[PDB]
RNA sequence: AAACUUUCAACAACGGAUCUCUUGGUUCUCGCAUCGAUGAAGAACGCAGCGAAAUGCGAUACGUAAUGUGAAUUGCAGAAUUCCGUGAAUCAUCGAAUCUUUGAACGCACAUUGCGCCCCUUGGUAUUCCAGGGGGCAUGCCUGUUUGAGCGUCAUUU
RNA sequence: GUGGAGGUCAGUGACGAAGCCUAGACCGUAAGGUCGGGUCGAACGGCCUCUAGUGCAGAUCUUGGUGGUAGUAGCAAAUAUUCAAAUGAGAACUUUGAAGACUGAAGUGGGGAAAGGUUCCACGUCAACAGCAGUUGGACGUGGGUUAGUCGAUCCUAAGAGAUGGGGAAGCUCCGUUUCAAAGGCCUGAUUUUAUGCAGGCCACCAUCGAAAGGGAAUCCGGUUAAGAUUCCGGAACCUGG
RNA sequence: UCGAAUUUGGGUAUAGGGGCGAAAGACUAAUCGAACCAUCUAGUAGCUGGUUCCUGCCGAAGUUUCCCUCAGGAUAGCAG
RNA sequence: AUUGGCGAGAGACCGAUAGCGAACAAGUACAGUGAUGGAAAGAUGAAAAGAACUUUGAAAAGAGAGUGAAAAAGUACGUGA
């Protein structure tokens, strides 16, 4: 608050009186009287260079250096070694990249869409969510984040017919249009090498 | 003498309570009360005492009109009463 | 215990004041007994169903006075609606759609005509 | 003070500007406000097309004359060519300026 | 001043009605905080200022 | 997950309302399961705890012990079932309190209101 | 109270703040059926009224004490 | 040598740091437009079976009426238990009322619980005195009504 | 090395996380890291990155807490106390009696004004408070207590204050107190279902506030309470209005 | 000093660059060679004080010129 | 446009000397004639189960006994530098 530490009338006694030259309260009678104020040292006194709302937040990148990072994280998701090393169970996947049916953009419920990960081979990354919930460490825990986790396979389509809902509520998994392609999701914390199932048509559209 | 035997002579009152808003702001002589500024129509406040300002505004009392206000406007001040008897 | 108002409705003017005088009595013998009882919690109903007598009383009351003034001008400003002063002050809906039949003329003539684009 | 060799600024700051700073936190909620609001009003006139026609003009100057430009609205010399009056055009979703 | 207005009275009425202790089944109610009159008021401390 | 705008995740809101609940609310708050018997028998699942309901304790140092609701204390979040209480040293006996969603509802108090809210819920009401 | 209601033949009310001395006789006349020969009043320290009605010598203010209740 | 002084440890103190917690704050975003002479905001006093507060309310006083829900409230006492119901509740909702003394505050006045006047009515022998109950009496300004003033002024009339 | 953020170790944990204590161990030149033991009870780490309200011995620094001084200075003005009994767990200090003293009537007496506000009085009662103590108390807990035609206020005007008419001021408001204003209420006719109808003058006084010591209608005596009295009771008076 | 230029209660009037002063720059609520309260205001300071972890490597200046410059800057030098 | 009012959703924000002065009967207690000034103060335990009873003491209380997972949680209440 921009008036917080600075409602007060307090000013310095001055030298004389055997006390520090900070600015008291003035007064008397509640205990409160004669205290030192407004100062970054003083109980109950203003912060040090208070923050204010426009520090900059949010940070421009150039668009083609953007583009240039989601490149190399897609080319990421189809090396083993950086899939394997950013920490997902695909050691006994078939083949990277990993392309299903596009029957799977139209499947509907949770149950056969879970079904078809396993069938494909996501069923130990899944297992590793949500067996890797875990209470927060700290006090961001009561600032809404509580639970934290490893993240899941990334579902990639072309069209979206039921997919998106059918994985919305398995833990960890995220879905994707190939027009997007987050670099939030293909790079998670910087590190390269999402583990990614892609779609026939969604593999075909890349081009 | 101008500190412990004058204050022996304090026994009279410069102010007594005012009618309006009760303090014992209310200057006898000058039939003035310093705090609200009664008998003025206006009631008395400045933008250099934010803190008195936030003593005596709204808010600070019943609002035993205005805490309704409320709700009336978001049923649309309606008119009549309620219709249907019992379950 | 206690009275109850849809009860107090079928009774007429003479029956309630009646009623409400009685209930004063029974109040005035309660409030004697509270000095000898450490405690009288039956004071409550009997305070409460006078509060209701009251109630009913007024609504026959006010609404006699707004069958008298039904249909006519210049109603009671205690039986007028209280919306707001503002609301109060507000031009009626009759007001405010009042043009002059220079505008009325130029409205019919040329309203806002609907349409679609087709390609 | 001046010292070293560097360009002389002209940064105006020396009035209580930071009473007066506008960050545009909200451009992203303003964004969808906007959204909705086409979205409403299209709905509320639908099917007219939620903006009337234009006519093209010459911007002015010599920095921008090579160039045309929408305009305000057709002339009324150019409503009566086209063969209607300036009020039904308006009525029928014709921008018409008279200056 | 044993010649006091109505008004003075009135106020002295109502401190001496407020001057008592806390009720003591006050603390025995679910989720009491309160553990004393904290605002009890006597004529040899604090003056009441009319 | 969430997906309403109208509805908030906020862990501060969320225990201020339950905390600040009225009594109306915490009477749904306060609601339990019905047995396998009750839950075959009704169609429903759970239900609001009433005064005269039969219940089952299934969990904590009570669990298995039968009885009687005496009293929903809607002030503290628990019931009081008769016959299940704690001894004190000086001879007195207190009750325990227990929470509905760890009670099993054994035998329903019905009335109209009992009734018409299993229809609306569903229930066949045999 | 209690002493004056036989030792003075004097009742002893608490009143509305805001009754007189004719309002208090017209009271006590209508709500005991007695007459009146004086009514004194005070207010008390706790901010409510007392008043002493003496009754005329032609009424017993012990016996219209037992007859209201109290004693 | 003890006592004493000092250092360390254990236990016990003093004190309230640390850790964990959080119905609070702070900032951003979105939506909405609603105070008052029909008396607001604010103030005083009062109201509960047992409350000094906070919260609620106004002599109909932690409230009345209406509507919904559908069996509580709870610290104790009391009550209820026809609770298969026009019906519990410190419940929710709220469109009907009550709303002390005040306050722009309005009969005059106010450091007074001071002093008037008008109408209806009741009682005391009562148009006149006294008292009780009910209803009233501010200022500026607008439109209209009524009654008027001015050799300002027209006509007609002695 | 610290608070928070993305990722990961499917990391640690109620079979004990964090914290705290530990002349117990190990690693690092060091900032520090690690382990054991004790205490404890609910969350918390390693690594790769991101971020900052990120590291204290000082600022007569801020807030809070605590020492030595130190059982030290001080509790030495107002002449002064003593014996016995009672009560009590406990008496230099409470109560009663006895004695010795003092204020010595511009009092250490009896009342009041301002101010205080229940401190008055009773019962219970001693954790805190009383310059020691305390069974006592202006303390603590619970109650009781203030009665008016005659005493005051209320009325009058004082120095003054202050509306209205009117003027000034952007305005909050300022002037002014009878002013350059069309500024009101007395008697009498009165059919008294009921309030008026025309009469004819009557000063021109301009609101109102301003004194609990100024002015001013009228009450005394005896008795009575734990605590009220010119107020209650008894008796005996007086004034105002009708 | 003590019968008046006396002492004093209450009421009342005068308010901050204003008052009031038998005059001391006295007094104007322990505040007076310009009261008190809040705000402008975190006023400015070439001046005093303080400015929080480790190790490693390099390592000074108090001199030049100009400045209402002489307890400060700019400038060149020395340093990384 | 909107540091006010009402109704909502949020955060790489603060976490009881912080964050609004105020997480709590906070614009409260309290100070000042007055304008104004203005604090401190959160945490037993899942549940009061808040220690019946015996004994020493005038009593506070102590010692036992008991409750509790824990009294190295006793309301002088989490941990306890
Ligand atoms: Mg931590
Ligand atoms: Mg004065
Ligand atoms: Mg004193
Ligand atoms: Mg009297
Ligand atoms: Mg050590
Ligand atoms: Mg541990
Ligand atoms: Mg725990
Ligand atoms: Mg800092
Ligand atoms: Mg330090
Ligand atoms: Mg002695
Ligand atoms: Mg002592
Ligand atoms: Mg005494
Ligand atoms: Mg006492
Ligand atoms: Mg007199
Ligand atoms: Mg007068
Ligand atoms: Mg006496
Ligand atoms: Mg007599
Ligand atoms: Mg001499
Ligand atoms: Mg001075
Ligand atoms: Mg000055
Ligand atoms: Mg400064
Ligand atoms: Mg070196
Ligand atoms: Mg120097
Ligand atoms: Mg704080
Ligand atoms: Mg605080
Ligand atoms: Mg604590
Ligand atoms: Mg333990
Ligand atoms: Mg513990
Ligand atoms: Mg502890």
């Amino acid at each position: 608050s921009e008036k917080a530490g600075h409602q007060t009338s307090a000013e310095s006694w001055g030298t004389g009186r055997a006390v520090a030259r900070i600015p008291r309260v003035g007064g008397g009678g509640t205990g409160r009287s004669g205290q030192g104020a407004f100062g970054n040292m003083c109980r109950g006194g203003r912060m040090f260079a208070p923050t204010k709302t426009w520090r900059k937040w949010n940070v421009k990148v150039n668009h083609n250096e953007k583009r240039y990072a989601t490149a190399s994280a897609i080319a990421a998701t189809a090396v083993a070694s950086l899939v394997l090393a950013r920490g997902h169970r695909v050691e006994k996947i078939p083949e990277i990249p990993l392309v299903v049916s596009t029957d799977l953009e139209s499947i509907q419920k949770t149950k056969e869409a879970v079904a078809a990960l396993k069938a494909v081979g996501a069923h130990s990354d899944l297992l590793k969510v949500l067996k890797s919930k875990k209470l927060r460490a700290g006090k961001g825990k009561y600032r809404n984040r509580r639970w934290t986790q490893r993240r899941g396979p990334l579902v990639v389509y072309a069209e979206d017919n039921g997919i998106v809902k059918a994985l919305r509520n398995v833990p960890g998994v995220e879905t994707a249009n190939v027009a997007s392609l987050n670099l939030l999701q293909l790079a998670p914390g910087a590190h390269l090498g999402r583990f990614v199932i892609w779609t026939e048509a969604a593999f075909t559209k890349l081009d | 003498g101008k500190g412990t035997p004058s204050f022996g002579k304090r026994h009279n009152k410069s102010h007594t309570l005012c009618n309006r808003c009760g303090r014992r702001s209310f200057h006898v002589q000058k039939k003035t009360c310093s705090s609200c500024g009664y008998p003025a129509a206006k009631t008395r406040s400045y933008n250099w005492g934010a803190k008195a300002k936030r003593r005596h505004t709204t808010g600070t009392g019943r609002m035993r009109y205005l805490k309704h206000v409320s709700r009336r406007f978001k049923n649309g001040f309606q008119t009549g009463s309620a219709s249907k008897a019992s379950a | 215990a206690g009275v109850k108002a849809y009860e107090l409705r079928t009774k007429s003017k003479e029956q309630l004041a009646s009623q409400l005088v009685d209930l004063k009595k029974e109040l005035a013998e309660l409030k004697v007994q509270k000095l000898s009882r450490p405690s009288l919690p039956k004071i409550k109903t009997v305070r409460k169903s006078i509060a209701c007598v009251l109630t009913v009383i007024n609504e026959q009351q006010r609404e006699a006075v707004r069958q008298l003034y039904k249909g006519k001008k210049y109603q009671p400003k205690d039986l007028r609606a209280k919306k707001t002063r503002a609301l109060r002050r507000a031009l009626t809906k009759f007001e405010a759609s009042q043009v002059t039949e220079k505008q009325r003329k130029k409205q019919i003539a040329f309203p806002q005509r609907k349409y679609a684009i087709k390609a | 003070a001046i010292s070293k060799n560097l360009p002389i600024l002209k940064n105006h700051f020396r009035k209580h500007w930071q009473e007066r700073v506008k960050v545009h936190f909200d451009q992203a909620g303003k964004k969808v406000s906007r959204r909705n609001a086409r979205a409403t009003r299209a709905a509320k006139i639908a099917p007219r097309p939620l903006d009337l026609l234009r006519p093209v003009v010459r911007a002015p100057t010599v920095k921008y004359n090579r160039k045309v430009r929408a305009g305000r609205g057709f002339t009324l010399a150019e409503v009566k060519a086209a063969g209607l009056t300036a009020a039904y055009a308006r009525t029928i979703g014709i921008a018409v300026d008279h200056r | 001043a044993a010649q006091k207005s109505f008004r003075i009275k009135q106020k002295m009425a109502k401190a001496k009605k407020q001057n008592r202790p806390l009720p003591q089944w006050i603390r025995l109610r679910t989720n009491n905080t309160i553990r004393y009159n904290a605002k009890r008021r006597n004529w040899r401390r604090t003056k009441m200022n009319i | 997950a969430k997906q309403s705008l109208d509805v908030s995740s906020d862990r501060r809101k969320a225990r201020k309302a339950y905390f600040t609940a009225p009594s109306s609310q915490r009477r749904v708050l306060l609601s339990a399961p019905l047995s396998k018997e009750l839950r075959a028998q009704y169609g429903i699942k759970a239900l609001p705890i009433r005064r005269d309901d039969e219940v089952l304790v299934v969990r904590g140092s009570k669990k298995g012990q039968e009885g009687k609701i005496s009293s929903v204390y809607r002030l503290k979040f628990a019931v009081q079932v008769d016959k299940v209480t704690k001894e004190k040293v000086n001879g007195a006996s207190v009750p325990i309190n227990l929470h509905p969603s760890k009670l099993v509802i054994t035998k329903l108090h019905l009335d109209k209101d009992r009734k018409a809210l299993i229809q609306r819920k569903g229930g066949k009401l045999e | 109270a209690m002493k004056k209601v036989e030792d003075g033949n004097i009742l002893v009310f608490q009143v509305s703040m805001k009754a007189n001395k004719y309002q208090i006789k017209k009271a006590v006349k209508e709500l005991y059926e007695v007459d009146v020969l004086k009514v004194n009043t005070l207010v008390r320290p706790n901010g409510t009224k007392k008043a002493y009605v003496r009754l005329t010598a032609d009424y017993d203010a012990l016996d219209i004490a037992n007859r209201i209740g109290y004693i």
